C-alpha cells in the first residue's frame, strides 16, 4: 500500500507502536492494520504523479510540510511542493515523472531525480519563510484593490 | 591536479567525495606547489598539520619542503573524514573546524555553531562555510540560509528549492550495511558451514541484528525454517495452475525473496485435453537429465522464466495504452503474450504427459529451410517465425529457430580409427566437462565466496577454486584441508587428467598394437597437470631483472626441490643417466639440465606440429627461492590455473595426438612427413592432389586446430532437439522451453535496454545510413576491444592484485556489474588512447594527475609503442606488439583510467558526454542506468526492506552482460554496413539491426564472466569429415594415399571405461549439456527474474 | 467448479479474504465456500462453448466488460462479446477445439487462442 | 507407424473420443473439414456430409465417444 | 601445521594476526580470563587499603 | 592452556601443581613421540600439543638433512645421524 511501504521515517519509529497496541485488543492482525494504515492516512500525504498509472513518487509527513504553524498551512504548503515537483519535470526535460523521487529525512523535505543529477532540498525554515513573506506581500496586494472599490 | 587522485582518496577512509575537492579548490585554486600569508605551504595548506597528521593515519610523512602529491592528500582527506566522524553526519562544522582550526582561536566557533550558524562566527568562518552549501548535509546547512519578483506558486518554489549539487549513491540507496561488506574471518567460516543450513539467507536482514553471528545464525536458521513450511505451499500454488491463462501480471507483486523452485509444476487446469496418464516409450518420462537437481534447476529457470515473461507481456500493455494517448491505435503488436502462452501451453504438456496444444497446423510447404536437417516454414504472423514439422512453433529471436541461425550467418559482423578416437574423446570429455561444471556451481556457492560481503568475486572466485584444486593434486599435503562441497571438484580434475594419462602412456588401447607411450616422461608418477607458463606473469618478472634473472630463478627454484626430496632426487638421476653420463652423477649435470629447460620458459614464448605437453619438465615446482630484491619468488606464479583457457586447450591437442597415435603413430614426425611427402611427389600438375591437401585438412581438425570454427552452440542444438523430438517426447518439449526462455529474457533485454540507454537508441541501433564521422569513434571503439583481448592479463589473480597494488560505481558492493563496466571501460578508454595518439593528437590523457602506474616516461612511451604499430585503424595485431616488455605499461594505464574516472564517481553527471569516447559514453550511460534503476521505487524499498546486496548484483549483472552484448554487436554492424558497397546497400543494412538478430546476437557472443567452464565446451558435435569421405572413395585406386586413408576417417572415468563409452551421445547427455549451458543467461534464483522484471518496467520499453 | 478454478484473475485477492472471514465467524469450511463461491459467481459471467461439453472457455470479470455505466451494460456486452467469439471462430477456423481461451489481464478482456495466431483485445 | 502416430493424436488432440479423430482423418483437419469437425461438436448432424457421416458410421465399433451413442439415433 | 616446503614460503616480516594472537596469548599470564579472580582480587585489594 | 585444564589436573583437588602440570603434559607428549605405542593412551585435548611438537621438531629435521632447501646448492645435511 504505498504508504505504509514507503513508510516515512519519523513516522515508521511511531508507526512500530501503534500496531503492538491495537493488536493486544479484539481479534487483531487486520484491525491492527486497519488502525495502522488509518492513522498512517490521518498523518502523511502521497505525493502522487502527474502520470496515469498513476505511481506514486513519494510519502512526505503532513507535520513538516506546514508552513507557519498551524495545519491549515500544511495544506497551503502542498501547493509549493507540487508547483516545485512539476517546474522540474518540464524544465529539464526527460524527467518523466515516472523518474522523480521525493524522499525525506529527520527534517528535510528532498526531491531527486533519479540520475543524481537534480536533486532541490526544501526544508521547514525557508519554505515556511518564504511563504510567509510572499503571502504578506500578496494579501497587500488584495488590500489594496479591495479597498480600492471604497 | 587532478580529481583523480580525490576520486581514490576519497573513497578511502571516509567521505562525502566532493568535499575534497570543493577544499582543494578553495584552499590552492588547483595549484600543486603554495605558499601562503599565514604560514601554510601545499595544496591543502597546512604547515602546523605536518607531522601529527601525516603520522597519525595510513600513510606517515617526511619533512616540511616536501608535502608530497599523494601522501599529504591522504592525509588531509583522513583529517576530514575524522572531522566529518568526530562531530556527527554534518559536514559543515568540519569544514569549519579544518579552516578555523580545531581547539585555538576556533573552538569557540565550533561550540558556537552547535547554536545555530549564527555571528560567533567570523569573516571568513560563515563565507568559507557558505561556500560548501552543496552536498552535505548538515541540519545547518538549511540553516546557514537562512521569475525573482514574484509571488504566484512557482515563486515561492524557486526561491525555497535551493538546488543541493551532490549526491552518492552509496549514502542514500545502497548503504553499506554491517553484515554485508564484512569479509568473514578464517573462523566464522567454521561457524557457518557447520550452523547454516542454506548459506544463502546470511544476506537477508529484517532488523536488526547485530550482534552477532551468533545472532545470524539463528535468524538465517529460522528463515529457511519459515520459507519450506510456506513460502513453498503459497508460491506453488498459486502460480502453478494459470499463470497466463489464469492470468496475472505479476507487475505489482511482493518482492518474493523465499521462493526457490520449489513445488512448482504448472498443469494449468485446462490446456490439458488428452490426459494419457502413462508414456509413450520407456523415454519420454520427465526431464531426461543424469544430474541430481534437475527438476529443480529447471523448475527454477521457469518460474523465473515464466514471471518474467508475464511481466514483459502486462508492461507491454501497459506502454501500449502509454501510447494510446497521442494516437488510438498504430498496430502494437507488441507483444510476446504468444510466446508465453505457447510456453504456457509446452510445460502443461510436459507435466500432463500429453495435449501438445502449443502445435500449429499444418500446412505448408517446409519451404525453403534449411540450415540443418530440418526444414522448417515462415508463418504470416507476429515477425518471423518459423514453424516445425509438428510443427512445435519457436518464436522469433530464439537461439533454435533456422531462419534466425541462418540469417544470422547470413551477413553480420580389425580396429579402428582415428576419427573413432576422435568422437569417443569428444564425446566422453564433454560428459567430463558437465560433471565438472556441476561441482563448481555448486562450491563456488559455499560461503566463503557468497554469504559475506564480496571479496574476490567473480572470475577470481572460481580462479580460487581451480588454483587450490590443482595445488591440492600435486601435493597432497595441501589436500586434506578443502572444503566438501569443493573436494568434488579437485576429484573429478584429478581422475580426468589421471584418464588422459593413463591413455596417452599406452595409447595402444584401440585397433592398433604400435605406437607407444606418447607421454613425455612416464616414471614420474603424478596426475600430471599441465604446467602452461603465462604471458603476463612473466612479463611482470622480466620487467626487474629481466633476462637473466628469470631464468636463473625457474633454475634454481627447481633445484630447491631436486635437494629438498628424496625420491625426486632419484628420479631426476634416473633420468640424467640415461641421457648423458655414467651411474654418477655430478650437480653440474643437474644444474646445467635445469638451466636448459628453464630457457625454453624464460626467453621463447612457448607456452601462454608440435604441443606443450613437453613442458612437462621433471622436477617439481613449489618451493620459492629469494630473489636479490627479497621478493620470494616460486614457479607456480608463473604458472597458470583457471581451467578455462586451460582445460579445454589442453584437451584438444590430448585428444589430437591420442588419436594420431592410434592411427599409426607419433604426430609430429610421422604424420606430417608422410603427409608432405606425397604432397612434394605427387604433385603440382595432379588433379588428385587437392584431394591430398583434403587430407591435410582431416589432420588438422583431428589434431585440434580446429580452424577457429565451432561456430555456435546453437546450430547444434538445432539438430539435436530436432532429433530428440523423435524419440523423447517430453525431453522435447523441455529444451523448447528453457531455449524459449532464454530467448524472451534476451529479446526482453534487447527492448528495454534500446529505450532507455541513450547512446543505444539515437544511432547504434538506428536503422541507418551512416553516422558520419562516427566511423573514426567506432573504428577505434572496437580496435579497443581488440587490443584487449590481445594484451589483458589472461589470469585472475593478476588482474586485481596489480590494481589493488597502487594502494555500481564500487565494487564493493554489486560487483557482478562492476566486473563487467571495468572490463568494457577500458576498451574505450584504450582504444581513444591509441586513436588520439595515432596520427594527429590530443593529449588529454599525457598531461594527467591520474598519472600512477604511468610518470611522465612511461607515459611516453605508451605514445611511441601506439604509434609504431598502427595507422588510420586495424592493423597489428602482431607477436612483437604482445611480446614488448612496455606494452603492459598500456593496459595498466587504460585499467587504472577506467577504474579512476570512467566508473569511481558516487553519482553519473556530465563527465564525457560532449567528449570522448564512443564506447566510454557508452558504458557512462550503463553506469547511469544502472544508478537509475537501482533508485527506482521497486528496488529501493527491496533493499531498505531485505538488503541482500547479491540479488541487485544478480540482477544487474544479466542486464549489463546483455546490454554489452547488444553495444558490440550493433557499433560492428554499422562498420560493416560502411564496408558493404557505399552505393547505398544498406536494405542490408536494415537486415542485420532488428531485434530478432540483436537478441540473437546477445546469445552468441558477449563473455559472459566469470562462469566455470565454457559455452562450447558444453555442447558440440564436430560432424564431418565430409571431404575426408571424398578422399578415402576418390583415391582408393589411386596409389598409396588410400593406404593412409582407411586410418584417419570412417565411411568417474577409468582409462578404460573411455574406450567403452558409445561414440556419439546420450539424449541424458546433450540434456545436460543444455540445461548446464544455459544457466550462465538463464538464472535459477527465482526472485533475480522479478528483479530484472521491475528493472526493465521502471525504464520503459 | 468453472468459477473457483481459473478465477477472474482481479478477485483472487479478494475472494480469498472473503474466504476466511467467513471461516472466522461460523467456522464450516464448506459454509465458508458457499460464501465464496456465491461471491464469485456474482461477479464474473463464465462464457462457455457452443459444443455440448460444453467446456468453458474463460472468466471475464462482470465489471470489465461494462458498456455504458447502468449494470445492464454488462449485459449488453456480454453480447458483444459473444457475437466476436463467434467472429473469431468463424473467422479462418485453422483450428479451434479448446485451444481458444479468454481472460482478462488487469484491465483487458483479451481473447487469445493458444499459439499467436488470434490475440483479440476488447477494452471497456 | 506414421498414419498411427496421426491417428493417436487426433485421439489425443480433442478427447477419448476416437469418432471425432476418424472423421478428421477422412474429412481432413483444417480445411472444409475444420468446420464439420467443430460441427460435430455439437451432435452428429447434417453440417457433416455424405462421406463424412456415413465413413464417421462404419466406425461404430470402438470406441467410445458420446457421439458413438448418439450417431444412432 | 607447518611443513619443511612451508617454512620456506612464509613471509620473513610478520603478520597483522601473528603479533596480535602473540600479544593475546602472551597477557594472558598477567591480565585472566576467568572474570571472577578479577572481582576477587578487587575485594581482597580493597580490603587491605591504598 | 587448553590441555593443563582438563579435569585431571584442575577439577578435582589439587596434586601436581603448577610448574608440574605442565611438565606432565611434555613428558607424555614427549615419550608419546619417541615410542609410539604409548602415544594411543593420551586425552584428545591433550593429543593436539604432541602433534604440534612432532610436527615442529619433524620440520626442523627435514630442514636439517637437506638445508640446501635456499639459495645455495651445497651445505651438506648439517643432521647427526640421518
Amino acid at each position: 500500500a504505498p504508504e505504509i511501504a514507503r513508510m516515512p521515517a519519523s513516522l515508521r519509529e511511531s508507526a512500530r507502536k501503534i500496531y503492538d497496541s491495537v493488536k493486544y485488543r479484539s481479534g487483531n492482525e487486520s484491525m491492527a492494520m486497519e488502525q495502522m494504515t488509518k492513522f498512517l492516512k490521518e498523518s502523511t500525504y502521497t505525493f502522487t504523479g502527474d502520470d496515469v498509472d498513476g505511481d506514486t513518487v513519494g510519502v512526505i509527513p503532513k507535520n513538516m510540510m506546514q508552513v507557519n504553524s498551524d495545519p491549515k498551512s500544511w495544506e497551503q504548503g502542498r501547493d509549493i511542493l507540487e508547483e516545485a515537483r512539476k517546474g522540474i519535470i518540464a524544465s529539464n526535460p526527460w524527467i518523466t515523472n515516472k523518474q522523480l523521487t521525493m524522499y525525506s529525512q529527520g527534517d528535510s523535505i528532498y526531491l531527486m531525480d533519479t540520475t543524481g543529477q537534480v536533486r532541490v532540498r526544501y526544508d521547514k525554515e525557508l519554505l515556511s519563510k518564504v511563504w510567509s513573506e510572499n503571502q504578506k506581500k500578496l494579501e497587500e496586494k488584495a488590500r489594496e484593490k479591495a479597498l480600492a472599490d471604497v | 591536479d587532478y580529481d583523480g587522485l580525490f576520486q581514490k582518496a576519497a573513497d578511502a577512509n571516509g567521505v562525502s567525495y566532493d568535499l575534497l575537492r570543493k577544499v582543494a579548490w578553495t584552499e590552492s585554486r588547483f595549484v600543486p606547489t603554495a605558499k601562503s600569508k599565514t604560514g601554510p605551504l601545499g595544496m591543502m595548506q597546512f604547515t602546523k598539520a605536518t607531522a601529527k597528521a601525516l603520522g597519525l593515519r595510513v600513510t606517515d610523512g617526511p619533512d616540511d619542503d616536501r608535502l608530497n602529491p599523494e601522501l599529504a592528500i591522504n592525509a588531509a582527506a583522513k583529517q576530514l573524514a575524522g572531522l566529518v566522524g568526530k562531530f556527527d553526519g554534518d559536514e559543515l562544522k568540519a569544514a569549519l573546524a579544518y579552516n578555523q582550526g580545531e581547539g585555538r582561536l576556533g573552538n569557540p566557533q565550533l561550540e558556537a555553531y552547535s547554536k545555530g550558524d549564527f555571528a560567533s562566527i567570523s569573516e571568513e568562518g560563515r563565507n568559507y562555510m557558505r561556500n560548501l552549501l552543496d552536498v552535505a548535509k548538515s541540519p545547518m546547512a538549511g540553516q546557514l540560509e537562512t521569475a525573482e519578483l514574484s509571488n504566484s506558486v512557482a515563486g515561492m518554489a524557486f526561491r525555497a528549492g535551493r538546488l543541493d549539487n551532490g549526491f552518492d549513491v552509496f549514502k542514500d540507496t545502497i548503504t553499506p550495511t554491517r553484515w554485508n561488506s564484512h569479509i568473514w574471518t578464517p573462523e566464522e567460516l567454521e561457524k557457518i558451514r557447520t550452523e547454516v543450513k542454506n548459506p544463502a539467507y546470511i544476506n537477508v536482514v529484517t532488523g536488526g541484528s547485530p550482534e552477532n553471528l551468533d545472532d545470524l545464525i539463528k535468524l538465517a536458521n529460522e528463515n529457511f525454517e519459515n520459507d519450506s513450511r510456506a513460502a513453498e505451499a503459497g508460491l506453488g500454488a498459486k502460480l502453478s495452475a494459470g499463470i497466463i491463462g489464469a492470468g496475472v501480471d505479476p507487475l505489482s507483486y511482493v518482492p518474493m525473496v523465499g521462493v526457490t523452485g520449489k513445488g512448482f509444476k504448472l498443469i494449468n487446469k485446462a490446456l490439458v485435453v488428452g490426459a494419457e496418464s502413462a508414456a509413450l516409450n520407456v523415454a519420454s518420462e520427465g526431464l531426461r537429465t543424469s544430474v541430481a537437481g534437475g527438476d529443480a534447476d529447471y523448475a527454477g529457470a521457469a518460474l523465473g522464466g515464466f514471471v518474467f515473461g508475464a511481466g514483459m507481456s502486462a508492461i507491454s500493455d501497459a506502454v501500449a495504452a502509454g501510447l494510446k494517448r497521442s494516437k488510438p491505435e498504430a498496430e502494437f503488436d507488441n507483444e510476446f503474450i504468444g510466446p508465453m502462452m505457447r510456453l504456457e501451453a509446452r510445460e502443461t504438456a510436459r507435466n500432463a504427459n500429453s495435449a501438445d496444444l502449443s502445435r500449429m497446423n499444418t500446412e505448408n510447404m517446409k519451404f525453403e529451410g534449411e540450415h540443418n536437417g530440418v526444414p522448417y516454414e515462415d508463418l504470416p504472423t507476429e515477425r518471423g517465425a518459423v514453424v516445425l514439422h509438428d510443427g512445435s512453433v519457436l518464436s522469433a529471436s530464439n537461439p533454435i529457430n533456422p531462419k534466425t541461425l541462418k540469417e544470422f550467418s547470413e551477413v553480420d559482423p580389425f580396429g579402428a580409427t582415428a576419427s573413432d578416437i576422435h568422437e569417443r574423446l569428444h564425446g566422453t570429455d564433454q560428459r567430463t566437462y558437465n560433471d565438472l561444471y556441476k561441482a563448481m556451481s555448486d562450491a563456488m556457492k559455499d560461503p566463503e565466496f557468497s554469504t559475506g560481503g564480496a571479496k574476490m568475486s567473480r572470475e577470481e572466485t572460481r580462479y580460487t577454486i581451480y588454483r587450490r584444486a590443482a595445488l591440492a593434486i600435486e601435493r597432497p599435503e595441501l589436500q586434506k584441508a578443502l572444503t566438501p562441497s569443493e573436494r568434488i571438484v579437485m576429484d573429478i580434475i584429478k581422475r580426468h587428467f589421471d584418464t588422459k594419462r593413463e591413455l596417452m602412456e599406452n595409447p595402444a588401447i584401440f585397433g592398433n598394437t604400435k605406437a607407444v607411450s606418447i607421454f613425455p616422461e612416464s616414471r614420474h608418477k603424478g596426475t600430471y597437470v599441465p604446467h602452461v607458463y603465462d604471458r603476463h606473469a612473466k612479463a611482470l618478472m622480466i620487467q626487474r631483472y629481466g633476462a637473466e634473472g628469470l631464468q636463473e630463478g625457474i633454475a634454481r627454484s627447481w633445484m630447491n626441490s631436486y635437494v629438498s626430496r628424496p625420491e625426486v632426487k632419484a628420479r631426476v638421476d634416473e633420468m640424467l643417466k640415461e641421457l648423458h653420463g655414467v651411474k654418477e652423477v655430478t650437480p653440474e649435470m643437474v644444474e646445467k639440465y635445469a638451466m636448459d629447460k628453464a630457457y625454453g620458459i624464460s626467453h621463447s614464448d612457448q607456452f601462454t606440429n608440435n604441443s606443450f605437453l613437453e613442458a612437462r619438465n621433471l622436477f617439481d615446482s613449489d618451493l620459492s627461492i629469494t630473489m636479490p630484491d627479497g621478493q620470494q619468488f616460486s614457479v607456480n606464479d608463473l604458472r597458470d590455473f583457471d581451467m578455462f583457457r586451460i582445460m579445454p586447450a589442453y584437451d584438444r591437442r590430448v585428444n589430437g595426438d591420442i588419436a594420431i597415435m592410434g592411427s599409426t603413430g607419433k604426430t609430429t614426425k610421422e604424420l606430417k612427413d608422410e603427409i608432405l611427402a606425397l604432397k612434394a611427389k605427387a604433385e603440382g600438375d595432379g588433379k588428385k592432389t587437392g584431394e591430398v591437401h583434403a587430407l591435410m585438412d582431416t589432420v588438422k581438425i583431428l589434431t585440434g586446430r580446429a580452424r577457429r570454427n565451432q561456430d555456435t552452440v546453437w546450430e547444434t542444438s538445432l539438430r539435436a532437439i530436432n532429433d530428440l523430438g523423435f524419440f523423447a517426447k517430453n525431453a522435447y518439449m523441455g529444451a523448447q522451453n528453457i531455449t524459449e526462455i532464454a530467448g524472451m529474457i534476451v529479446t526482453g533485454n534487447v527492448r528495454a535496454l534500446g529505450h532507455g540507454i541513450p547512446i543505444l537508441r539515437d544511432t547504434l541501433y538506428k536503422s541507418k545510413p551512416v553516422s558520419a564521422k562516427e566511423l573514426k569513434e567506432l573504428h577505434a571503439s572496437l580496435f579497443g576491444k581488440e587490443v584487449d583481448q590481445l594484451i589483458r592479463p589472461k589470469r585472475a589473480d593478476i588482474v586485481q592484485r596489480l590494481r589493488e597494488a597502487t594502494d555500481s560505481p564500487w565494487t564493493k558492493l554489486l560487483n557482478g556489474t562492476t566486473n563487467y563496466l571495468l572490463d568494457a571501460a577500458r576498451q574505450g578508454m584504450l582504444g581513444d588512447v591509441i586513436s588520439a595518439t595515432l596520427t594527429g593528437k590530443t593529449t588529454r590523457w599525457e598531461k594527467e594527475g591520474f598519472l600512477r602506474g604511468a610518470s611522465v616516461t612511461p607515459e611516453q612511451m605508451a605514445g611511441i609503442k601506439s604509434l609504431i604499430k598502427e595507422h588510420m585503424f586495424t592493423v597489428k595485431d602482431k607477436q612483437a606488439f604482445s611480446m614488448d616488455p612496455r606494452a603492459m605499461d598500456l593496459w595498466r594505464l587504460a585499467d587504472k583510467v577506467a577504474d579512476e574516472a570512467m566508473l569511481r564517481p558516487h553519482k553519473v553527471s556530465l563527465q564525457d558526454s560532449h567528449a570522448f569516447g564512443a564506447l566510454g559514453k557508452m558504458v557512462m550511460q550503463f553506469k547511469s542506468f544502472t544508478i537509475k534503476s537501482l533508485n527506482s521505487k521497486f528496488l529501493r524499498t527491496f533493499y531498505d526492506g531485505y538488503k541482500n546486496n547479491r540479488a541487485i548484483d544478480a540482477a544487474l549483472s544479466i542486464i549489463t552482460s546483455m546490454g554489452l552484448a547488444g553495444g558490440f554487436y550493433a557499433m560492428a554492424a554499422h562498420v560493416k554496413a560502411y564496408a558493404l558497397p557505399k552505393e547505398k546497400r544498406k536494405e542490408y543494412l536494415e537486415r542485420a539491426l532488428d531485434p530478432t538478430m540483436i537478441a540473437h546476437a546477445a546469445l552468441s557472443r558477449s563473455s559472459q564472466l566469470g562462469a566455470p567452464l565454457a559455452m562450447v565446451d558444453l555442447v558440440g558435435g564436430v560432424l564431418g569429415f565430409e571431404s575426408s569421405k571424398m578422399a578415402r572413395s576418390t583415391i582408393l585406386p589411386k596409389d598409396t594415399v588410400k593406404e593412409r586413408d582407411p586410418n584417419k576417417p570412417y565411411t568417474l572415468m577409468n582409462a578404460a571405461g573411455v574406450v567403452n563409452s558409445p561414440n556419439k551421445a546420450t539424449e541424458q547427455d546433450f540434456m545436460t549439456g543444455l540445461m548446464n549451458s544455459t544457466k550462465e543467461l538463464v538464472p535459477n534464483d527465482p526472485l533475480t527474474q522479478q528483479l530484472v522484471l521491475k528493472i526493465y518496467e521502471a525504464n520503459g520499453v
